[PDB]
């Protein structure tokens, strides 16, 4: 995958 | 005649160096890249990854000169950092571009040190922007491009056919160890907003919303019944954050941000969460399919001290406690509100000025005798 | 001032959709990309491997909208499938390229959905064309690119400069998963003629010019004293076939296709797989160190005639077609392995009825399905016998 | 209607050029070629495309098939020849100078990766003078982000005008597929090699005869030099061609012939593949001054199998002046002062009468040698 | 080898 | 790593 | 359980 070199489905809640 | 990078290339190069790291956390080395911010102060910003929990930093410049450098600020959560170099002598900065004005579709050229081979330079295009979910924690708001990046290139430049940074190559798509033509770079405001902060206090001072949400998709679209299929939900707003002095409701759904359409929450998030506190921003909201616009300051997380706030009482009558709170550390040594500071460590305290003066002599222990109704008490602390 | 893709994505981006699929076999989730042909008519063209055997289908345009599509048709043997986005509102569809005009070197830009992480655009170039042997079964004319490609980007556009689609990303060479620098996609032209047909009769009426043959290599050039180190060698011409009506007879080496050089002789049978019956074409032949030129007309193929994932939508291994005239669906050839023959289905079968409804061809059977019963039962009969098969 | 930019007409010509080669516990491999003489049939590729080959056949972009035989091989530079037989109506390739090559330089790949056929990739020049894959090669690699995959090996690289300025011969992949970084030999350096190999089957190499190593920034502040990259000279060998030239140790070399010197190891890579007794000029870096010197590079009666021996006064017999250790002469006993008197109950007074003997082909070979007052044999096969 | 993302008749 | 697809001498 | 002491899904094809 990536390396360093219930409700929507979007996503869980954010807090910004 | 044919077309070439070269002419570009020749003028930004030396404006990207590659860094050597050794650290500890057992003896580790690693390797990747970095960019002259300010050719005079010796300022490299580069990737938080590249040079975390380094104990040994030194610079290899274009022409292959090697210099030592110190760290100046990090910031993990946007995997950013800012080093600088000892001695600057004869340095080229590079010239940073707006990365508000990238679109899908721009040719960009990617600068680093792939395997620790030297200074390799690949070009390619924007293949999205605003993209993110690689770590749900992160502020992230990448520029994605199928220009080769592969480990070494972390902390290097990514820069349009003008030689202007538009970006901070950071992390690849790769299942194999190997780029597949997916890379991410970190996009140029960011950077700028970052690095700038770091240098005048050595860290971000980071101002919140106060906000909670999601993305915005088109099945919860349908069921608030808005237009916009993409943008930041409103999940709801906390109590005296800035949102909520600002007006914005629950259920509401943030469409723009300073003018400049907003892409995703997750892309909001990552905004702001480069903005300095007290940065004032304006957004614009979509509340029962109805346009809005507000002006909002970020906010943080007398005198206060440890998680406690006080204040002068009458005149030079100590420190009274105005209130307290529980889960601080503050109540937790006993402090309660109304509490009266007569004095510390055999010292009389008429006021914060006196009381900060006897902290600056920074005791191992500090003993507070404070008064509670028309009894007498002490408070210890360390 | 610089040069830049943008001006011609952001007119062409809302023309390429990401399609995501839910279906079973035990349930399973895919996702890939696709183009819209057809803005009014909400038509959708993708790779037939990506919405195989798929229960829900829903289309998520570039703007964040979402649709539900149903399936239009499928060509398995071509790997090209057609949808339809249900209550179609304000698309954009593409205009297509003739991919005949494609030269090694051209520049390409490849648009899909990589990973799901949506909308995402490479560029690069034709690395080659008429590529063909990932499976010596199925129509394919390949063309080939350096231009990053990944799961995902399958039923994706490759489009040149201009916008314009010049063929459907379908698959890349890679050993490990992951791109590296060589992925394949089908002609638009073949497209073109794929989905017309699809959205008219939902399925493709193949048609064939009668001959067997293989490819010509230098080693067989030297045997049959040929000049040509390549094109399609013939075998031998089946009686009462168009090729032979045309006076095409064996161990002639066909060189050309309307004009159009042949690469090799798979191409030259994706060339006219894709095309309609009746289709007038003209090749060029040679025999005995002689050019000849032919008029030919494609038919209606008599054996091998019709996949059955293509009335059945997820039953293959058995190919069927007409029998003689209005004397049911005969099955030509069956494979063995496949959900076709678990069911008891082989070679020589030929259906009389289905559901106690009398069927004399195709589209009596198809007009069965479209009731789409719990349980299929169908009078088959083997030799001089009649039996049932029963399904669901 | 309107007018799109494509590599397309370019490529139409040069293609051609291109060819892809087949070779065959036996093995199977194939790998990519390039046509340098299209009269003479000769092309270029990769020494270890065409290493251990029994039989090598050609097969151009139209699809005509030819067989090949070995003209050349250089393992050190990972360079080989060969020649096309009956060449008929071939298109060969137009050499561009790679020493103009410059980092941002769009180039071309053309090869057979996985036995596809001819295939097209572009990028650019991701950098120049890249080595130490192989300490002990020539390699002054120029590196590209264009598509390279097994196969495209002895493949060209060109730039927008169709010229050759590469051999494409490795990659740096971790997974056996192409990540964006792939190494070319420069066309220089081909040429150099293969016009050896045309004339003498093999390259006669030449050297300076200086020791060295690097120079980096850490260095120059130790010798006060101004120069942050180069040849460092930490010793030169007496009687050796740089020694006359008046090459003295702690000296930095800068270019060769008027071009730049990215590193000692380019510049090892650079005289490595020219022939004996070629005439070069170097630039050298000594106490902040700038010199230039004139060079000839040098080589490090009969010999047989690997020891070199002449004649003895008159006719008396094939005396031995040096061996060789490691060669297979000491292997069976040879060692330098020996006098051979006949070999197979046949005398022998010179090298002619011995080679005469040699001409027979004797399964088993029976030198009668003299050391000291001593009469002893040796055997051979 | 290669991955989604004889006499033939013709 | 790499894949075909000190002082030292000059 | 029990101890001594593709088409229709009640059964395969049986044979009386």
């Amino acid at each position: 995958w990536v390396s360093a070199a219930d409700g929507s489905t979007d996503y869980g809640i954010l807090q910004i | 005649q044919m077309p070439s990078l070269a002419p570009m290339l020749e003028k930004v190069m030396p404006s990207v160096v590659s860094i050597n790291v050794e650290g500890s956390t057992q003896k580790f080395m690693a390797l990747g890249s970095g960019v002259i911010i300010d050719a005079d102060k010796g300022y490299v910003v580069t990737n938080n990854h590249v040079v975390d929990n380094a104990t040994v930093i030194k610079v290899q410049l274009s022409d292959g000169r090697k210099f030592d450098a110190k760290m100046v600020g990090k910031d993990p959560r946007s995997d950013i950092a800012l080093i600088q170099i000892q001695n600057p002598k004869n340095l080229t900065a590079i010239k940073m571009a707006d990365s508000d004005a990238l679109r899908v579709g721009d040719y960009t050229v990617a600068i680093g040190n792939p395997f620790g081979l030297g200074e390799t330079v690949t070009s390619g295009i924007v293949s999205a922007l605003g993209r993110s979910g690689l770590n749900a924690e992160n502020y992230e708001n990448f520029i994605q491009t199928d220009a080769a990046i592969n480990r070494g290139n972390a902390g290097g430049a990514l820069v349009n056919l003008n030689g202007e940074l538009i970006g901070i190559n950071t992390a690849i798509l790769a299942p194999d160890g190997g780029n597949i033509g997916i890379g991410f770079a970190i996009p140029s405001n960011m950077v700028k907003n970052l690095t700038s902060q770091m240098v005048e206090y050595g860290q971000v001072k980071r101002g919140e919303l106060g906000i909670m949400g999601t993305e915005l998709n088109s099945e919860l679209a349908k069921a608030m019944k808005v237009d916009a299929q993409r943008g930041a939900f409103v999940s709801q707003v906390l109590p005296n954050s800035s949102a909520a002095k600002a007006g914005i409701k629950a259920g509401d759904v943030i469409t723009s941000l300073n003018g400049k359409p907003i892409s995703s929450f997750a892309a909001l998030r990552a905004q702001v969460g480069t903005m300095p506190v007290g940065s004032k921003l304006t957004l614009g909201l979509l509340r029962d399919g109805k346009q809005v616009n507000v002006n909002l300051e970020l906010q943080q997380s007398f005198n206060g001290i440890e998680g406690a706030e006080m204040s002068n009482k009458g005149k030079d009558q100590g420190v009274v406690v105005n209130n307290v709170k529980t889960g601080t550390p503050a109540a937790q040594i006993g402090l309660k509100k109304g509490d009266v500071i007569i004095g510390a460590n055999q010292q009389a305290v008429k006021n914060i000025a006196e009381l900060r003066k006897v902290l600056d002599s920074k005791p191992s222990v500090l003993a507070l005798n404070i008064q509670r109704g028309d009894s007498t008490i002490y408070l210890l602390m360390q």
